């Protein structure tokens, strides 16, 4: 379900 | 955050150990080494790298390896790293320790210049082995046994600079981005290299991303509005033809296929893959209409087309030097893109792709377990599709980590 350098760890998991 | 860094270290730590374990899974060869230079060699992570391999391979039956030439840029100098893999692979561990104990000596040397592209040409007209293209759009001519340059084409030092050479390498192409319009400039590389052939200003267009030839005679451009110019070799201003594509993002890059003078390949940064018939934009005509930058896009129906990774931004494509259907594609973050039409022309042959057939058509996808991290140099020219090995590429990571190796398809040809 969607979210509830910070980005950097966010934009990783959207590709897994 | 300090959790942030902490946050994205960790995950990969984990992900590049998942990608540790198929290793031996995925792939029939695989290597990785560290450059070793000598005194005075710059090693910063930004510094500007390129690498191509070298058509002077090797072969070693009495050991069963085949050495695999490669030409590193290292700033000024040109550094040569003999790649050590199977013999199997087309027709380790002491192997491994010569290249990694093997200083690497600068072979050729260009004091004054950043190198940006490097292209390995065997002309036995000028006799030439290496033609690399400067950061200042400059180029340097150097043969065999010459530390320094035989020829080259110096430019004043002021950006973006490509160079491509001509299907019989006589013809060369410079963009030369000037921060002023951009300029495509001619060189003759048969008898007179070094002197620039002409010049032609693209007016309103600063920089030019990627330069490709199409044949002999046809050449074309990339600008950062995504708009695909070709000129041509006649005496014309303009050119013949414009192809714009403002459907799937804005163009980055393009491809010329070796076996198809017509059907070529598009990149954009809204990760779709495109493939087109240059008959078709052609058929379009008289590219000498007002330059409407604001009439919508051309109603041009590609051949086909594909899909990225998440749609990431394809910064580079290459078709392959052997087969008319292995093609390589580069993303945002140094992901090579393993691309195999020959599904699609099963499709086209019993008559858009589907999400099944894009599935299968990537043959596989090498991300290097995240290691290959986004820096400040572009791995555009930092990967190196062998012409006459099959599936076998090489990448440049700004950690200096180089690596080389083969994909397995998993398809028993």
């Amino acid at each position: 379900h969607p979210t509830e350098e910070r980005l950097i760890e966010f934009g990783q998991d959207i590709d897994g | 955050s300090t959790l942030d860094i902490a946050e994205d270290n960790k995950i990969k730590n984990e992900e590049f150990k998942i990608w540790k374990k198929s290793i031996p899974s995925l792939y029939q060869h695989i290597s990785s080494l560290k450059p070793i230079f000598g005194s005075g060699v710059d090693e910063s992570p930004s510094t500007l790298r390129s690498i191509v391999f070298t058509n002077d391979s090797s072969c070693n039956k009495s050991k069963g390896v085949l050495s695999v030439p490669l030409l590193y840029s290292q700033g000024s100098e040109i550094f040569e790293v003999d790649c050590i893999v199977p013999l199997g692979l087309h027709y380790y561990t002491m192997e491994s320790q010569k290249v990694e104990q093997t200083v690497l000596i600068p072979k050729w040397e260009f004091k004054g210049e950043t190198i940006a592209k490097m292209i390995y040409v065997d002309n036995s007209e000028i006799n030439v082995k290496v033609i690399a293209l400067s950061t200042n759009g400059s180029l340097a001519w150097f043969r065999e046994g010459v530390k320094s340059p035989v020829y080259t084409m110096m430019e004043p030092s002021t950006p973006c600079v490509d160079f491509a050479i001509s299907n019989d390498s006589k013809t060369l192409t410079v963009t030369k981005e000037k921060h002023e319009n951009a300029t495509i400039k001619l060189i003759d590389n048969s008898g007179k290299i070094g002197e620039v052939l002409r010049t032609i200003p693209v007016p309103g267009i600063k920089n030019i991303q990627e330069i490709k030839f199409l044949n002999n005679q046809i050449f074309a451009t990339c600008s950062d509005d995504g708009i695909i110019r070709f000129w041509g070799n006649e005496i014309g201003k303009k050119p013949l033809w414009i192809l714009n594509d403002s459907l799937d993002g804005k163009t980055t890059c393009f491809a010329a296929s070796p076996f198809v003078d017509t059907l070529f390949m598009t990149g954009t940064s809204g990760g779709a893959l495109k493939v087109w018939d240059i008959r078709a934009v052609i058929a379009l005509g008289d590219a000498d209409a007002e330059l409407n930058i604001n009439q919508g896009h051309n109603k041009v129906n590609e051949l086909f087309k594909v899909h990225h990774f998440y749609s990431e931004q394809v910064s580079k494509i290459e078709f392959s030097s052997i087969s008319p259907m292995e093609v390589v594609t580069i993303g945002g973050l140094g992901n090579v893109y393993h691309w195999n039409f020959e599904p699609v022309f099963a499709i086209y042959n019993e008559i858009i792709i589907s999400d099944e057939l894009e599935a299968e058509s990537m043959a596989f996808y090498h991300t290097e377990g995240c290691r290959r991290e986004i820096g400040e140099n572009n791995k555009v020219n930092t990967v190196a599709y062998h012409k006459y090995i099959e599936d076998l590429v090489a990448t440049v990571d700004s950690d200096g980590l180089l690596t080389v190796y083969k994909p397995f398809t998993g398809k028993v040809l």
